[PDB]
RNA sequence: ACCAUCUGUGGGAUUAUGACUGAACGCCUCUAAGUCAGAAUCCCGCCCAGGCGGAACGAUACGGCAGCGCCGCGGAGCCUCGGUUGGCCUCGGAUAGCCGGUCCCCCGCCGGGGUCCGGUGCGGAGUGCCCUUCGUCCUGGGAAACGGGGCGCGGCCGGAGAGGCGGCCGCCCCCUCGCCCGUCACGCACCGCACGUUCGUGGGGAACCUGGCGCUAAACCAUUCGUAGACGACCUGCUUC
RNA sequence: ACGUCGCUUUUUGAUCCUUCGAUGUCGGCUCUUCCUAUCAUUGUGAAGCAGAAUUCACCAAGCGUUGGAUUGUUCACCCA
RNA sequence: UGGGCCACUUUUGGUAAGCAGAACUGGCGCUGCGGGAUGAACCGAACGCCGGGUUAAGGCGCCCGAUGCCGACGCUCAUCA
RNA sequence: GCUGGGAAGGCCCGGCGGGGAAGGUGGCUCGGGGG
């Protein structure tokens, strides 16, 4: 679509979410992924940590400053995973990669906006409940990431402000339900039209 | 095949961009960890390497061969005239790091401080902070200044004060002052802003930052040596005299494969003028500096309770390639990076 | 007073992995994510509308910078709602991931 | 935690497959994945059926396992499921979802008009309640 | 093979009540409150009786590995009932050949000082887990009494003491010195 | 110049291993679920460099017509770049469970718990919701009338993680219109036809006119310094007390 | 032990695929990096582990593994 | 032209060899194309310049055309899967 | 159209019956609950 797609990274498997996001950006869609620290990877944590430590070992022996760049932030880790699923050495792939914005936590532009979910990449449906998984935030923290604590504090601040918004939203909805009861005689004419056509059961 | 006999590599790879420092002052790069339990204090200072001398003291180290024994010890004199606080910076912690939130500068910024803002003070018209100082007097500006302090008090985690040295007290040719952000530690953000606000435009002597016989870190830029070969830069073995095209070289700069010269091989380049931090430098004395109450009092600089001689720290004929030390000074144990009259940063120890 | 056309995306040309047949294009129509739903769009006129630098004549209007390459949906591609389209001229590769309009003109309903 | 159970006589709603949208009764269970399934009053003859296409309802019939279709129909007709099903919120959401899909262009226009008036009257009254509740002057 | 139902019931005594919040068992006996979650196990917990207080654990369609968790939860719950009704008491003996092991109990039985283990000058400081109190018994010369409500915490506190007094670089079969858990039991003896 | 002298550092997850609780296997068991301790290893810190990566702040060009900034959508236009064709302004989350509402208790008038009542193939539903565009003229009934709309002003509050946004008052100035159902006719009805319909007063660059409010600086070279140096570069000084 | 299964490419063969309009052919010196099949050091398990010493094994390549006489030697041998 | 080489199978020497030597058919050499990521010899198929339809071998998370099927039944947790 | 001239299946409470049982209904017995 023409609008930006904002996806919540919590509870989403890394590769499965990256595959969906990669095809979306190749189709001209702007995608924003927030809470990349909440992304999950299947398999126990130690095993997934070994995979990144093996990644850390791959470096140019002659000059590591030129070699593979190992990004430790969860947002950049997810960004690199998507980059491995795009033709990033062509102009089409670079254009697609520039349509992806990745964030740790939820920054102020997107904290006030509704966030989508990809069921085909969710851990609850894609992974057996008895299997072990790893958190991208924990994996990032123990391999070099430096902002797990500050992101946690800011995410806790954001959650407190969101609860206040939800209580106002719930108070507004309660008032709307009371309003519907109050004006029922002057509404049943239009209520009946809605019911005949499947709206407002 | 393997090298016949083992030998440790020459030089450290922790200092690899063996390049000229991008800065001349020497930045702190790491302030002591802040805990609000401690009283509000400053963590850094700027001094100038005046020179070196040696002292005689009595060692109180039990179980040592030098216990209750005289020793002599080389010391470095770092002239430390008082800082002047001319601003406050606030920082906010972000998932991308610390970013500068808001900066407030005091009224009445000294000329020596304002010289730092210009590349040609001679041709300049001294306009820096001329329109900013007016907001300290009008009512809209003061209200905006109070909002800036309030926003710092509620949004910033660490604050720092911009302090500058006093050139005209120094015997150097340079009149341009040195500015440094000095972190304020030990207290709530509100407490350290109130502390910093009341020190604006004021002087902070080196007494209020450092104390006697405490261990500090010295941050500065080493002496420049120009462009040097591998024998001086990396202290590799000199080749035998019979070598055809030169013996002050590294014979093998790599194997056939990986087919490139590696970053670990010793190669000619800049030596010196590198940024370095040395930790665990003990303060042997903080000198009072010259005073005039009725007459010129020079005693306290180099008089000891055993010596009792009216002599300054200045050697006979003056500190060579520096001048005469008149202000406060810190006497550090041992040697310190940098040439004479090289600006040094003194930082509180990060260790316990 | 209304959009009057369906939003579609020029995903790419009909192709193997290592061979590209540029005469026909694969379009992704919004809201059509299964092959059984592509029946409505078969034979529908599709247009790639773009702008250029020089003015061109507009049918029933003053000349402007809008150009168009017309086409039509030929058949369904795959099982997930893609359709194949033939345009009078092969679509430029710069239009991949951009808007294609499906006109509804040749209506069978 | 669990309230609805696969059992003999349990009435299930078919979500997809050849018999989607129908009600069936579970007559017997086989191999954990399939069940012997019979809807005599809903036009589903006895046959195997995966548990994946079933969605259990709250209705349980009483008949022995693997009983003949006649006895299942008698149990289905007595305390009839067809009328009880149609009275549930589950069924009338299915029906409402069906009539909304079959709504024509004219019906869409009339719904758009009715929804417009209904929302303006409701949203007026919300403002009035808000303004009234705003008069809170008390220690 | 997947088994349809694997179930097992524990019997709750009268003086203790159990409250379920999903797979979070709260046990409220006379000696305190024990709380522990089992969200890592996909089981169904139910309070059955209003008169006898039965707690039933059910696993539906479980494989061999996850049928093993049915009795594990029941055993853990039974330890909660045991802990909040009788408590858990671990007795540790300090055995030594030459150097007597001096044990000093610091604040409220939460810190244990081992001085002269094998005659070395290093001081062992072992911190008890929260809710676990250590004390020196008045019955036998060399005993330590670890008392608490959670068997997990009391036994792990005892293991911390035992593993602190570990002989190194010697023959452990000859140098038997250390503090070892003598018996495991309860308080109130009922 | 070890041929003199000075300085060289903290944490985390854990390996091997040793254990706790504990089934499988009414016993046992370091393991299956769940826990503990754990290192010249590993990662980070300290330290070196600092992205075709950001931030905060300062000063921002005349004594003569001479450059610039902000405010006006102020106007008339040029050159160039094209995309797009309604919006959704947010609980936290669980999944062997959830969501909503209400009386007592506790927290200084709202949240937090305990009852109780509902919903749950999610209908307080993103398979959703909101807005909905032909325009006017007579003309009645309903909705409202405690209303609408002012790039009208003025004031205030909230938002810092990238706040670049959102909200509330006071005064003023206008419509009784705008929303639903009807009466009544009209508008280029351009004679079957495409790029129509929006964002949009779009972005960017020169330039003209038109008013108000404002500003009057630096950098580099040359010279000097020698804390620097192959050359560049770098640290410095140059009419005031 | 008798047997039997492998691994390695730091031995030496076997082959002759590349190079004969040319890839400078031993050793040493210098210098960097890598491997582990670990000599030492860190943390451990085992013993025919009393202690001391030693041996076997595990995680483990962070760090170190030297000065000399004879020999062109690689190797070798001895001194310390 | 009279240097051949490779593959299934048979087959001699050799511990073996991308070694050496035979038999048979096919191939590469002389051959492009689809697939095997990549590749003389493998699998499919051999070729004038094109449009439409359909396949072979091979595939259908994303790169990268095609499962975005409410695919079926099981097996498997690996601190070198 | 063919097939086992399809196999099953639906209705006729299928009726006169016979036999077999069990993934055992009612009843009965034993063990645990709600007035
Ligand atoms: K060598
Ligand atoms: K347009
Ligand atoms: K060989
Ligand atoms: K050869
Ligand atoms: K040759
Ligand atoms: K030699
Ligand atoms: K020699
Ligand atoms: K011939
Ligand atoms: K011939
Ligand atoms: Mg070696
Ligand atoms: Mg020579
Ligand atoms: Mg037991
Ligand atoms: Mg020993
Ligand atoms: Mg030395
Ligand atoms: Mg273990
Ligand atoms: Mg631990
Ligand atoms: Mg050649
Ligand atoms: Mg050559
Ligand atoms: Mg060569
Ligand atoms: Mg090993
Ligand atoms: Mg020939
Ligand atoms: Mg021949
Ligand atoms: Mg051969
Ligand atoms: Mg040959
Ligand atoms: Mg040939
Ligand atoms: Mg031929
Ligand atoms: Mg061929
Ligand atoms: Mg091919
Ligand atoms: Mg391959
Ligand atoms: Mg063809
Ligand atoms: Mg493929
Ligand atoms: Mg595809």
């Amino acid at each position: 679509e023409v609008q930006v797609l904002v996806l919540d990274g919590r509870g989403h498997l890394l590769g499965r979410l990256a595959a969906i996001v990669a095809k979306q950006v190749l189709l001209g869609r702007k995608v924003v992924v927030v809470r990349c620290e909440g992304i999950n990877i299947s398999g126990n944590f130690y095993r997934n940590k070994l995979k990144y430590l093996a990644f850390l070992r791959k470096r140019m022996n002659t000059n590591p400053s030129r070699g593979p760049y190992h990004f430790r932030a969860p947002s950049r880790i997810f960004w690199r995973t998507v980059r491995g699923m795009l033709p990033h050495k062509t102009k089409r792939g670079q254009a697609a990669l520039d349509r992806l914005k990745v964030f740790d936590g939820i920054p102020p532009p997107y904290d006030k906006k509704k966030r989508m979910v990809v069921p085909a990449a969710l851990k609850v449906v894609r992974l057996k409940p008895t299997r072990k998984f790893a958190y991208l935030g924990r994996l990032a923290h123990e391999v070099g990431w430096k902002y797990q604590a500050v992101t946690a504090t800011l995410e806790e601040k954001r959650k407190e402000k969101a609860k206040i918004h939800y209580r106002k939203k719930k108070q507004l909805m309660r008032l709307r339900k009371q309003a519907e009861k109050n004006v029922e005689k002057k509404i049943d004419k239009y209520t009946e039209v809605l019911k005949t056509h499947g709206l407002l059961v | 095949s393997h090298r016949k006999f083992s030998a440790p590599r020459h030089g450290s790879l922790g200092f690899l961009p063996r390049k000229r420092s991008s800065r001349h002052r020497g930045k702190v790069k790491s302030f002591p960890k802040d805990d609000p339990s401690k009283p509000v204090h400053l963590t850094a200072f700027l001094g100038y390497k005046a020179g070196m001398t040696h002292i005689v003291r009595e060692v109180d180290r039990p179980g040592s061969k030098v216990n209750k024994k005289e020793v002599v010890e080389a010391v470095t004199i770092v002239e430390t005239p008082p800082m002047v606080v001319v601003g406050i910076v606030g920082y906010v912690e972000t998932p991308r790091g610390l970013r500068t939130f808001k900066t407030v500068f005091a009224e009445h910024i000294s000329d020596e401080c304002k010289r730092r803002f210009y590349k040609n003070w001679h041709k300049s018209k001294k306009k820096a902070f001329t329109k900013y100082c007016k907001k300290w007097q009008d009512e809209d500006g003061k209200k905006q200044l109070e909002k800036d302090f309030s926003s710092m008090k509620k949004y910033c985690q660490v604050i720092r004060v911009i302090a500058h040295t006093q050139m005209r007290l120094l015997p150097l040719r340079q009149k341009k002052a040195h500015l440094m952000e000095i972190q304020v530690n030990g207290g709530t953000v509100a407490e350290k802003l109130d502390w910093a606000r009341e020190r604006l435009e004021q002087q902070v002597p080196v007494n209020q930052v450092f104390g006697q016989d405490e261990m500090i870190d010295v941050i500065g830029v080493t002496k420049g040596k120009g462009y040097k070969g591998v024998t001086s830069r990396w202290h590799t073995k000199k080749l035998p005299r019979k070598t055809h095209r030169g013996l002050r070289k590294v014979a093998c700069i790599g194997a056939w494969h990986p087919a490139r010269v590696a970053f670990s091989v010793a190669r000619a380049g800049q030596k010196g003028y590198h940024h370095r931090t040395e930790i665990n430098k003990k303060i042997y004395k903080i000198g009072q500096g010259y005073l005039i109450k009725d007459g010129k009092l020079i005693k306290n600089n180099a008089s000891t309770d055993y010596d009792l001689s009216d002599k300054s720290i200045n050697p006979l004929g003056g500190f060579v390639h520096y001048g005469e030390v008149t202000n406060d000074f810190v006497m550090l144990k041992g040697c310190v990076v940098g040439t004479k009259k090289r600006v040094l940063t003194l930082r509180k120890s990060l260790l316990v | 007073s209304g959009r009057l056309w369906s939003k579609a995306i020029f995903a790419g040309y009909k192709r193997g992995l290592r061979n590209q047949r540029e005469h026909t294009a694969l379009l992704k129509i919004e809201g059509v994510y299964a092959r059984d739903e592509t029946e409505f769009y078969l034979g529908k006129r599709c247009a790639y509308v773009y702008k250029a630098k020089n003015n061109t004549v507009t049918p029933g209007g003053k000349p402007n910078k809008t150009r168009v390459i017309w086409g039509k949906v030929t058949r369904a591609h795959g099982n997930s709602g893609m359709v194949r389209a033939k345009f009078r001229s092969n679509l430029p590769a710069k239009a991949i991931g951009h808007r294609i309009r499906v006109m509804l003109y040749p209506s069978r309903i | 935690v669990f309230r609805r159970f696969v059992e003999v006589g349990r009435v299930a709603y078919v979500s997809f497959g050849p018999h989607a949208g129908k009600l069936v009764a579970i007559v017997d269970v086989i191999d954990q994945n399939r069940a012997l399934v019979d809807g005599p009053c809903t036009q589903v003859r006895r046959q195997a059926m995966p548990f994946k296409c079933m969605q259990l309802t709250d209705f349980i019939l009483k008949f022995p396992h693997s009983a003949h279709q006649k006895y299942v129909r008698q149990a289905w007709q007595k305390a009839d499921i067809n009328t009880k099903w149609a009275a549930t919120r589950w069924a009338k959401k299915i029906e409402a979802r069906e009539r909304k899909a079959k709504m024509t262009d004219f019906d869409r226009f009339k719904v758009m008009k009715a929804k417009k008036m209904r929302n303006r009257i409701i949203k007026n009254e919300v403002k009035k309640l808000q303004k009234a509740a705003l008069l809170k002057a008390s220690p | 093979m997947k088994t349809i139902l694997s179930n097992q019931t524990v019997d709750i005594p009268e003086n203790v009540d159990i409250t379920l919040k999903g797979r979070t068992v709260i046990v409220k006996g006379p000696r305190g409150t024990l709380r522990r979650d089992f969200n890592h196990i996909n089981v169904e917990l139910s309070l059955l009786g209003k008169k006898k207080k039965r707690l039933r654990v059910d696993k539906w369609w479980g494989n061999r590995k996850e049928l093993a968790t049915v009795r594990t939860i029941c055993s853990h719950v039974q330890n909660m009932i045991k802990g909040v009704t009788l408590g858990f008491r671990y007795k540790m003996r300090s055995v030594y050949a030459h150097f007597p092991i001096n044990v000093v109990i610091q604040e409220n039985g939460s810190l244990v000082e081992i001085r002269n283990f094998l005659g070395e000058k290093y001081i062992r400081r072992v911190r008890m887990r929260p809710g676990v109190a250590c004390s020196v018994s008045q019955a036998q010369k060399d005993e330590l009494i670890l008392e608490g409500n959670d068997i997990e915490l009391v036994s792990n506190s005892a293991a911390l003491i035992q593993q602190a007094t570990t002989v190194k670089n010697k023959d452990i079969r000859k140098f038997l010195d250390g503090i070892y858990v003598s018996e495991k039991g309860t308080v109130q003896q009922a």
